[PDB]
């Protein structure tokens, strides 16, 4: 039964269901949705000293 | 600077005013750095995307230090000019 | 002497408003 | 006097075409 499930890709499917699908963090989606800008006096400060 | 504005002093003619002037400037410079250094540090504090308005209030004292330091610097500058004029008169 | 410092402070402010070989102020 | 204003207007136009301490025009 285990061998049958794996060959039918049912095992891989189940893992994807509970690991990635049932996820709150789309990795390639969290990097595609991380917009912003702003500045940083930090770098400019080094030139002041 | 007080001794250099005529007296009763100094007895360090001018020279003193130049020294006093630099000290005020340095004092102001130190103040500007301390305020800025302290200031730079708080702003960075990433926390972390929907703050800074928002987030905290900041200075505050900074403002005063931002103004006081500036004032000090101005005073120093004035002192320096005075000494320069004194020097000119002597020459 | 006081005005001589004002005319100069306005000249250095013009050298400030951005654009001989006195090494000191040169660097 | 009219031409003196033309030569100057051409000089200020050269000071315009981009690149002493008269504080006024200095700033």
């Amino acid at each position: 039964a285990v061998l049958k499930l794996s060959e039918q890709g049912l095992l891989d499917k189940l893992k994807n269901k509970w690991w990635y699908d049932k996820g709150e963090c789309g990795a390639k989606d969290s990097g595609s949705k991380e917009k912003t800008s702003a500045l940083s006096l930090s770098n400019v400060a080094g030139v002041f000293y | 600077g007080l001794c250099i504005a005529a007296s009763e002093f100094y007895k360090t003619r001018h020279n003193i005013i130049l020294s006093a002037g630099i000290f005020f400037v340095s004092a102001g410079l130190s103040n500007i750095i301390g305020i800025i250094v302290y200031i730079s540090a708080n702003a960075g504090d990433p926390s972390k995307s929907d703050s800074k308005k928002n987030s905290y209030s900041y200075g505050w004292s900074f403002y005063f230090g931002a103004l006081s330091f500036i004032i000090a610097e101005m005073v120093g500058v004035l002192a320096v000019h005075m000494f320069i004029d004194r020097h000119k008169q002597l020459t | 002497t006081n005005e001589f410092g004002i005319f100069n402070s306005l000249w250095f402010s013009l050298g400030a408003f951005m654009q001989p070989r006195s090494l000191s102020g040169r660097i």
